[PDB]
DNA sequence: AATGGATGAGTCATAGGAGA
DNA sequence: TTCTCCTATGACTCATCCAT
């Protein structure tokens, strides 16, 4: 009974620890990316604005 | 004692691993939003420039 | 060399979900 | 609906890695 279950549960403890390592590794790595994407839109926005003004002046 | 002190660590160690997971989940959430909104403003702007580039051309 | 904390891994108790 | 069994997961303990 035990010899069966103990090795059986050994696998579960292993598999669960497995997922938490990956859940975090993934969220961590994903937020790293989303951070960049955001960061770049902030600069894309800054530059778009400078162009917007510049053109309005050409229409001054 | 040796066991009792160590319990306290194992406990603390589990908690850290738990939190990081939480924090991340939170960060992912807000990022998706801010990140999504700035995209919209990015589009209101891309087109307006496209338009003005024409009016000036 | 000795002691103390961190973390992986094995074990147990126990809960929650799938199904008879 | 309630009863049964099984996996997933917290919490303990142990062995081991590093620094004091």
């Amino acid at each position: 009974k035990r010899r069966i279950r103990r090795e059986r549960n050994k696998m579960a403890a292993a598999k669960s620890r497995n997922r938490r390592r990956e859940l975090t590794d993934t969220l961590q790595a994903e937020t790293d990316q989303l951070e960049d994407e955001k960061s770049a839109l902030q600069t894309e926005i800054a530059n778009l604005l400078k162009e917007k003004e510049k053109l309005e002046f050409i229409l001054a | 004692r040796k066991r009792m002190r160590n319990r306290i660590a194992a406990s603390k160690s589990r908690k850290r691993k738990l939190e990081r997971i939480a924090r991340l989940e939170e960060k992912v959430k807000t990022l998706k939003a801010q990140n999504s909104e700035l995209a919209s403003t990015a589009n209101m702007l891309r087109e307006q420039v496209a338009q003005l580039k024409q009016k000036v051309m």
